[PDB]
């Protein structure tokens, strides 16, 4: 979508929900040229005139979408919207008693409570703005973990001296993700294993079965969410998921092994 | 905001108990110090103690504090401060101490932010009492504009007299009257040719004998040698007109020797002599005696003369005679030996020209330059080709190829001419990709062009009208998918257009543009700025920047797909006219100046124009002035369109009254007030008005003789510091606009109601007309030289751009010759009316200021402004 | 270059101009006599 | 009796003094109507607009244009009819005299001529044409000749505005942009170049528009661009009969009645008027024009 | 989009020029008023084709229903507040329809390029569809070419020219036309509010003691209608003026000055009031006002709130006509009944 409006986000949801009957739908929201989201439960969307921003309600967006959900928000204060969204869904399941209360919706209410989403920060605090960091580091975590992990490791390495470097290193990890033998694919496989062995020993058995034993898309998204949970609180952002992950996500002690792997691969790279 | 603290400043406002300059100054800085304590601004309340401690910064603060206090002060105290300032300006009338600064503050707030209700006559009288002559002049001009009085007129006359403005005083008086009511032989020859005309069989012999005797008495006398040579020129001209081919031999060699001797004597202004010699050699290059004459004159003449008089050599670089060609090749080889950096750009212009004889002749130039410096020409063409491909930006080729095909297909359906247009447009895609932007178009919009190509093939192989219509439908489709986003290229990035220009840095070539006298020093090039700004002139020209070796920036405006070199040839006409005004004592006293910008012909299809620095055009100059008042831009045009729904589609007579209605309803002094607004001070406004008047006068006369028309406020350009006018796009010349179909003109030079209202109260007949007689007399004083200049580029085939085989071109050029001679003499309208200089000035003024002469015009000329 | 320090009030407007003139006249205190007379 | 007016409304409209209100309006929102002329027996309506002369029908109920004819690159200025309506001519910004016919037209010959003329008039012999130019020139043409013509120069390179001609074949009056006019006497046997000038009158000093005179040769009424409508005598003592002013805007072309005693005035003052010249008083005043009115036609 | 065609609007103009029965003389004006709802392209096309002139001349007509219909249509002929966005909002689906029909055209061309003649068959049924699609496309770019020359300024000029010709129907016949006039005036108040706000201060301070425009004529005509002889029209005009009263009661910072000049009712600010005139004069981008009124009365300053653009139940009233019988005579005119 190219800087959309309310009429745009009408078919942005309707045209895909009318073709995905019950399969899950990914909804990415990237708001950074947009003001702060409303505590009352509104999301600002552009107009066609490029002069002011109009509200769109969570009911409006949800009714245009359907019951399965995987939502990724990249806004500033993504937490009033979650508190409100929990309030809206509990109010609609309270109205599910339905004396005369049934709002026409494209998908049944019984599949609303089991659809997943993420958040960007911990509360109404500020995002990251320094030139020493990507401006959309959250989705950098959720689509390219290895490269930004290497860059964050370089910028957090105390041994900055005797290295080949607003300052940002020109580091290039060779290869591609898919091939096993190349270093990039090797790092992808080692990251997948490392982020799975933390989750299996952290989360309970049925939560693990629900998260990492149903489908590959949610599997990969939640595996990158752990690295986000590692890096963002180092820049004061504590994201919130739909089920509450325990605080032992960042304190599980094999990030030493992550540091060892990063050290080894970068020493090999600089030697080569 | 403001507490109750105004009870203490009333005594400092109204005292009326002082009789000393020191006491008045004490009162003034006392009120200035206490003015800050009631200022509503946060940035002014805290500075009260600082101003009390230290005095001098209050002088520069004196505007902000007064502006803060005036708006906050109440209406009943407004007249109190009015009478306080009036009595302050009236007191101590003999010594001007600070009342000039008081009037400066008053005018400073009077600029735009609700001027004080002070009588303008009282302002003028305070200025006169306090010696502010220029402010008094402006005040009295306002008084005269409000109401014309004879006492006011004589006041401005006296003001001009004390300010040494004799032209302004005379014009004001005229407006008031019209509204309110060897050497002996040279002397003998010049008197003889004055009393009796030329073109007989006895006067040329007599003047030849007189010039020969003068040369014998003073063999080293420049005007004698030049006069003998030109006398032989007129004898040869009459012999050619009669035709003999035998009596020209006795005159070609004396003329050549005299011209060589005169050139060697002067070596300063040899432009006309050099071009005359070249025309003589090109007319008769088959005389062996002339061949050895110029061969032995090689040593006598220098190379710096040809260096200064380069361009016509490149213009006539094609030679039909072997001896002429060999002589010119030897001359240009000497030029390459002596500072070749001034001709490499016209050299590859000749390389990329369309004359196969010109490339065959220039192969020798290439070969002789290889033994000197291959790197110069190699880097020159490498940096050139990118600039031509970037001047004609890469979508414009097929854009114009679609447009020119489209309107002639709508006209008369010439499919063969369609195929001729589309044959070379598809060559380079199969030849090979070259640039990143070309790749960006290739991977985006190539398939539709391909499909159109085989639909053209199907039309050729079948003659199918339905598929022709389908091909024109897809042509409309691609025209849409180009023209929508065509105005969205506000800037061009050189890293993606042509990164090799960035790759080639520390360039050793000379900086293109202006040149010095003789052998100019070599200035290298550091790099290029990869960012450009696009101008909207129906062609999208761009702003090119060059980082030179001197650490500064050389900036130009880049034009494409045009043989602009006519502006280059008019540039030396500017050089000649500035030389003549410098030579004239009256023009030198008047300090006339025309600033010609550097402009090099990059190509037959590209060129550079010098953008004048620290200046703004009259087009832009009105926009911010209008939006400061928040009033509509095309206000008068909308007002008359309110009752003229078909202004453009209309006959001759009924446009006049609606135009008059627009003029009567619409005020037309925007430029006149904005020059006062942007003026730093009264003397600043004085120098702006002087520069503005004589610049527009001299430039409009030069345009009148040149035939330069099609002038509009877009190409009209003021100077921000001084106010001189600089024009662009001199393709229209020699009255070429009188022949084109689209609304031929009646006014020679654009002198509109805006210009008349921006003029002083003396009107168009004042200092403007007084400068007019001086310009006309100095231009008539050089009749022969200008004709010798203009005779060269008449019959040549590199000019037919504003007037469009060989005999037809010669006849058209000769009609242009008689037309311009009649235009100079004044007999262009009536044969019996042999009008002199002042009658010509009056006729031109009335014919240019007539409303009917300016109403009937094309909207592209923008006639209302 | 600048004959008088009032020319900078021409191009901008009236309202927001008030702190600008004060600030770009009082950033000149850095020299020694102003620093000595205003501590 | 019916009269019709047009202007900057892009709507031509008829009028009737008996009811005081407009009857029929026809939209022509493609160009500005310069002139219009109604056929003598009230059959077809022609006009001078832009590069097209079209023939409307009066008794039809506002249809599409019944006929249309093109052939002039520049805008057209005036149209000239015939009492037998066999040959229709127009004057445009080219000076090329054309000719067309009613009742299933074919393509006839077209005559090319320089000096783009302004107004034309057909002599009652229906074989001779006089055109006026804006350089003080009069072009005389006839169907008998092929390329020869006659040159008359009342003024030297001066913008002769228009002309008027006597239906009884006696007088020919001129109109100059400086307010000047010439009267030419031409007696019987009109098929000759014997236009004898008589006098010259400077009626005004500003720009002027078309002069019309009645069929009975006893008046000469002009109207100028200074809110002036001035009628003089042409056969009795040769003096000013009546001047008329008071119009809000400058008066455009005028028309007469059949009895040579009533005249209409159409101007750009969003109104049109009808006066009795004997009483020099308001007889009728029609309004409803949102914009100005430039051209008018009337017949009885 | 589907209904607006130039042939239809030209036939409508012909019918409203000369059709006998007043029912169509009603419904044609209603159809143009509905077509002028919010469509700047339609407003430009109708202005150019001159339906505005015909509908302006149809103000003077015998029956009052068509006069009220004409005022309803010129109520709809207000130019548009969200114009700079509705023009793009229409450009997008013209682009999309052009692309979709173009793709369908080449799809049908590829279908017809099946190397089968099929004489007197689907191909013969397809060529007429081919140039029908071509005609629809050509109509699409005709409207597309008319889009870019929109000229909101000329639209506003024609609106302000229509208002002054609406004005002389103040001395009309029925209270129906008077009510339609007061709701039209209320909508003018709703749209061009600030002109009313700047003129009311000057007018009532002069009553205590810039004007001169055609706007002052409408401002006075509202007060003229405020003394209507009918029942409902009086309180309707009072509720129209009540928005003005409530607005200048405060006008943010102006409430103090308004109260100060309000104490005179029983018995710097000049520049502040003058500054607001240019704020809309710039946004703009014969005149016989004649101000005649028997001022024998003065304005002393059922729904509780007030929506400023008033409703107009005339469309529902005209629609309710189509429920009374038409093939059979109604009650009280039967060959026998109570009223008979």
């Amino acid at each position: 979508s190219l800087d959309p409006c309310v009429e745009d986000v009408k078919r942005f949801c309707n045209s895909l929900r009318r073709t995905s009957k019950e399969d899950r739908i990914l909804f990415h929201y990237n708001g950074h040229g947009v003001p702060k989201p409303t505590k009352s439960g509104e999301i600002w969307v552009f107009n066609r005139g490029y002069t002011q921003y109009i509200p769109v309600s969570l009911y409006d967006l949800q009714t245009w979408l359907g019951a399965p959900c995987i939502f990724v928000y990249d806004c500033n204060s993504a937490e009033n919207i979650l508190i409100n969204f929990q309030k809206f869904v509990q109010k609609r399941i309270k109205d599910d008693e339905e004396g005369n209360h049934d709002v026409a919706a494209p998908s049944p209410t019984s599949a609303y409570q089991d659809c997943f989403q993420l958040a960007s920060c911990t509360s109404d605090e500020l995002l990251l703005m320094s030139p020493e960091l990507p401006a959309d580091l959250f989705s950098c975590c959720l689509t390219c973990p290895i490269e930004i992990s290497i860059r964050i490791f370089l910028m957090q390495s105390p041994l900055k001296d005797s290295k080949y470097k607003s300052k940002i290193p020109n580091v290039n990890i060779p290869g591609m993700l898919s091939d096993r033998r190349t270093p990039l694919g090797e790092l992808n496989w080692i990251f997948t294993a490392i982020t799975d062995t933390i989750a299996w020993t952290s989360l309970p058995r049925p939560l693990f079965k629900k998260l990492f034993r149903h489908d590959l898309m949610i599997a990969a998204l939640f595996r990158n969410f752990l690295l986000a949970k590692r890096i963002m609180p180092w820049y004061n952002c504590h994201p919130v998921s739909d089920p509450e992950l325990p605080d032992s996500i960042t304190t599980h002690p094999m990030w030493k092994s992550w540091d060892l792997a990063m050290d080894e691969v970068l020493t090999k790279i600089v030697i080569d | 905001k403001l507490p109750v603290n105004q009870n203490i400043l009333k005594n400092a406002w109204y005292c009326s108990q002082q009789k000393t300059k020191e006491d008045w100054q004490e009162w003034i800085r006392r009120l200035s110090i206490q003015l800050l304590k009631e200022s509503p601004s946060a940035c002014l309340r805290s500075c009260s103690s600082l101003v009390s401690v230290y005095y001098p910064l209050a002088r520069e603060l004196f505007n902000a504090s007064f502006s803060s206090c005036w708006v906050e002060l109440q209406t009943s105290y407004q007249e109190d401060l009015i009478q306080a300032l009036c009595k302050a300006l009236s007191s101590s009338e003999n010594p001007p101490e600070i009342y000039q600064m008081l009037l400066n503050l008053v005018e400073f707030m009077e600029h735009d932010d609700k001027p004080l209700p002070i009588p303008i006559h009282t302002l003028g009288k305070y200025a006169q009492k306090c010696h502010a002559f220029a402010k008094a002049l402006h005040y009295k001009e306002v008084e005269f504009l409000e109401e014309p009085k004879n006492s006011t007129i004589e006041a401005l006359i006296s003001i001009n007299n004390q300010l040494h403005q004799t032209d302004s005083a005379i014009g004001i008086l005229k407006h008031a009257q019209q509204h309110n009511e060897a050497r002996c032989f040279l002397k003998q020859g010049e008197w003889r040719v004055c009393l009796q005309p030329k073109w007989r069989l006895s006067n040329p012999d007599s003047i030849l004998g007189s010039y020969l005797l003068a040369t014998h008495f003073d063999n080293t006398w420049y005007k004698a040698w030049h006069n003998w040579a030109l006398a032989n020129f007129e004898v040869i001209s009459m012999l050619t007109s009669v035709s003999s081919s035998n009596l020209i031999h006795r005159h070609v060699i004396p003329a050549i020797k005299g011209f060589f001797h005169s050139i060697s004597l002067s070596e300063s202004s040899s432009l006309q002599d050099a071009l005359r010699l070249l025309t003589l050699w090109f007319t008769f290059g088959g005389i062996p005696e002339a061949t050895q004459a110029m061969h032995e004159g090689f040593n006598l003449i220098q190379i710096g003369t040809w260096l200064e008089v380069l361009p016509q050599l490149i213009s006539r670089i094609h030679q039909p005679n072997q001896i002429v060609s060999r002589s010119l090749l030897s001359l240009l080889s000497d030029l390459g030996k002596a500072h070749p950096q001034a001709l490499v750009y016209p050299l590859m212009v000749a390389i990329k020209s369309e004359s196969l004889s010109r490339q065959k002749a220039a192969l020798s130039i290439i070969e002789k330059m290889r033994i000197h410096s291959p790197v110069l020409v190699d880097q020159a063409e490498l940096v050139s080709h990118e600039l031509i491909r970037m001047a004609v930006l890469w979508h414009e080729q097929w854009y114009e190829g679609l447009d020119d095909a489209s309107r002639q297909f709508f006209g008369e359906h010439n499919t063969e001419k369609m195929f001729a247009a589309l044959e070379p447009l598809y060559e380079m895609l199969k030849r090979g990709p070259e640039t990143l932007r070309e790749i960006s178009f290739q991977n985006s919009f190539g398939r539709d062009l391909n499909d159109a190509y085989e639909w053209l093939m199907n039309y050729k192989k079948s003659k199918d009208v339905s598929n022709l219509n389908q091909a024109w439908d897809i042509y409309y489709n691609v025209f849409r998918k180009i023209g929508k986003q065509l105005p969205q290229l506000q800037t061009l990035e050189l890293q993606h257009v042509s990164p090799k220009l960035l790759s080639a840095h520390d360039l050793e070539l000379a900086v293109p543009g202006t040149r010095a006298s003789g052998g100019k020093p070599i200035v290298k090039i550091s790099k290029f700025e990869p960012v450009f700004s696009v101008i909207s002139s129906k062609q999208r020209p761009r702003k090119f920047c060059i980082k030179g070796s001197d650490g500064k920036d050389y900036k130009y405006v880049l034009k494409g797909h045009e043989d602009i070199r006519q502006d280059s040839l008019v540039m030396q006409l500017f050089g000649l006219v500035n030389t003549l005004l410098q030579n004239d004592a009256e023009c030198f006293r008047r300090h006339l100046d025309i600033q010609q910008y550097p402009a090099i012909p990059l190509s037959p299809k590209s060129g550079l124009l010098g953008w004048v620095p620290n200046s703004d055009t009259f087009h832009v100059l009105i926009r911010e002035h209008r939006e400061a008042k928040k009033i509509p831009l095309n206000i008068e045009h909308w007002v008359m369109l309110q009752m003229a729904p078909d202004y453009d589609n209309l006959t001759l007579l009924q446009k006049v009254e609606v135009f008059t209605y627009a003029l009567n309803n619409t005020e037309g002094q925007d430029l006149y007030k904005v020059l006062w607004l942007k003026s730093r001070s009264s003397e600043t406004w004085l120098e702006r008005r002087t520069t503005y008047t004589r610049s527009l006068a001299v430039m409009s006369m030069t345009g009148y003789i040149l035939g330069l028309g099609d002038r509009h406020p877009s190409n009209l350009m003021l100077d921000r510091i001084t106010g001189k006018v600089i024009h662009i796009d001199f393709g229209d010349c020699f009255e070429a606009a009188i022949l084109r179909e689209k609304f031929p003109e009646k006014v020679p030079f654009r002198l509109t109601r805006m210009l008349t209202y921006a003029m002083e109260v003396s009107g168009i007949e004042g200092s403007f007309r007084i400068t007019c007689e001086n310009v006309m007399k100095v231009l008539r004083d050089n009749k022969g030289s200008l004709m010798a200049i203009l005779e060269a580029f008449a019959f040549d085939p590199l000019i037919n751009w504003g007037f469009d085989k060989n005999a037809i071109r010669n006849a058209r050029a000769m009609l242009v010759l008689k037309r311009i001679t009649d235009k100079l003499t004044g007999n262009d309208i009536r044969r019996f009316n042999d009008l002199d200089v002042p009658e010509q000035v009056d006729k031109l003024i009335q014919q240019a200021t007539s409303v009917e002469n300016l109403c009937q015009h094309y909207i592209g000329w923008c006639p209302f402004w | 270059i600048d004959i008088a320090l009032l020319m900078q009030g021409v191009s901008p407007s009236n309202d927001e101009y008030y702190p600008t003139v004060v600030i770009h006249n009082l950033m000149k205190i850095l020299n020694d006599p102003s620093l000595s007379i205003h501590h | 009796v019916i009269l019709v007016s047009a202007g900057y409304d892009h709507t031509i409209r008829f009028w009737e003094a008996l009811t005081g209100v407009c009857s029929r309006t026809i939209q022509h929102s493609d160009s500005q109507v310069n002139r219009l002329e109604i056929t003598n027996d009230k059959k077809l309506l022609a006009t001078a607009g832009h590069q097209n002369v079209r023939l409307y029908d009066i008794r039809t109920t506002n249809p599409n244009p019944v006929a249309s004819f093109e052939g002039h690159r520049g805008n057209v200025t005036s149209v000239s009819f015939q009492q037998d309506n066999r040959w229709m001519v127009t004057s445009s910004e080219d000076g090329t005299i054309k000719v067309w016919d009613v009742r299933s037209p074919s393509i006839p010959r077209n005559y090319k001529h320089n000096a783009p003329v302004n107004e034309v008039v057909i002599h009652p012999n229906q074989g001779e044409l006089i055109s006026c130019d804006r350089d003080g020139n009069i072009r005389i043409w006839d169907l008998g000749e092929n390329q020869c013509t006659h040159q008359l120069t009342p003024e030297d390179d001066t913008s002769l505005q228009s002309l008027s001609m006597a239906s009884d074949g006696s007088m020919l009056a001129a109109a100059n942009t400086k307010g000047n006019c010439y009267v030419w006497e031409m007696p019987n046997h009109t098929d000759a170049s014997h236009l004898k000038p008589v006098t010259k009158f400077r009626a005004h000093s500003t720009y002027i528009t078309r002069i019309l005179l009645s069929s009975d040769v006893k008046h000469l009424a002009t109207c100028s661009a200074d809110h002036t409508a001035r009628v003089w005598s042409i056969d009795d003592d040769f003096k000013l009969e009546t001047t008329l002013d008071g119009h809000q805007r400058w008066v455009w072309d005028c028309a007469f009645s059949a009895d040579s005693a009533y005249l209409v005035t159409a101007s750009s003052d969003h109104y049109v008027r009808l006066w009795d010249l004997s009483t020099r008083e308001i007889v009728r005043q029609y309004g409803g024009h949102h914009k100005g009115a430039v051209c008018v036609a009337l017949n009885d | 989009k589907n209904c607006f065609s130039l042939e239809l609007v030209n036939k409508l103009c012909f019918y409203i020029d000369n059709s006998e029965i007043p029912l169509l003389r009603q419904w044609c004006v209603i159809l143009l008023g509905l077509l002028f709802a919010d469509n700047p392209l339609n407003r430009f096309v109708c202005m150019n084709t001159g339906a505005v002139e015909i509908l302006l001349k149809s103000l003077k007509d015998p029956v009052p229903e068509v006069r009220t219909a004409s005022i309803f249509a010129l109520k709809h002929f207000i130019s548009g507040f969200q114009d700079a966005e509705v023009i793009l909002r229409l450009q997008q689906e013209f682009e999309e329809q052009y692309q979709q029909l173009h793709s369908q055209l080449q799809h049908l061309q590829n279908q017809s390029h099946l190397q089968q003649q099929q004489s007197q068959q689907q191909q013969q049924h397809l060529e007429q569809q081919q140039m029908k699609i071509e005609k629809q496309i050509r109509h699409c770019q005709v409207m597309q070419n008319q889009l870019e020359v929109i000229d909101l300024r000329k639209l506003k000029r024609q609106e302000i020219g229509n208002l002054i010709s609406i004005l002389p129907l103040i001395n009309d016949g029925s209270s129906l036309v008077r009510k339609e006039l007061v709701v039209y005036f209320s909508h003018i108040v709703s749209r061009y509010s600030n002109f009313f706000i700047v003129v009311v201060f000057n007018d009532l301070l002069e009553e205590i003691k810039s004007q001169g425009s055609i706007f002052y004529t409408v401002w006075k005509s509202l007060l003229i209608l405020a003394e209507d002889p009918f029942l409902e029209n009086k309180e309707l005009s009072k509720q129209v003026i009540d928005y003005i009263l409530l607005e200048l009661s405060a006008h943010k910072e102006l409430g103090g000055p308004f109260a100060v000049m309000e104490k005179f009712l029983l018995k710097p600010m000049r520049t502040s009031l003058a500054k607001l005139f240019q704020s809309l004069g710039f946004s703009e981008s014969s005149n016989t006002s004649m101000k005649s009124h028997t001022s024998k009365k003065g304005p002393s300053g059922h729904t509780e709130p007030l929506q400023l653009p008033l409703n107009s139940s005339f469309l529902d009233y005209s629609r309710e006509y189509f429920q009374e019988p038409q093939m059979k005579k109604q009650e009280a005119d039967e060959p026998g009944s109570v009223e008979y």
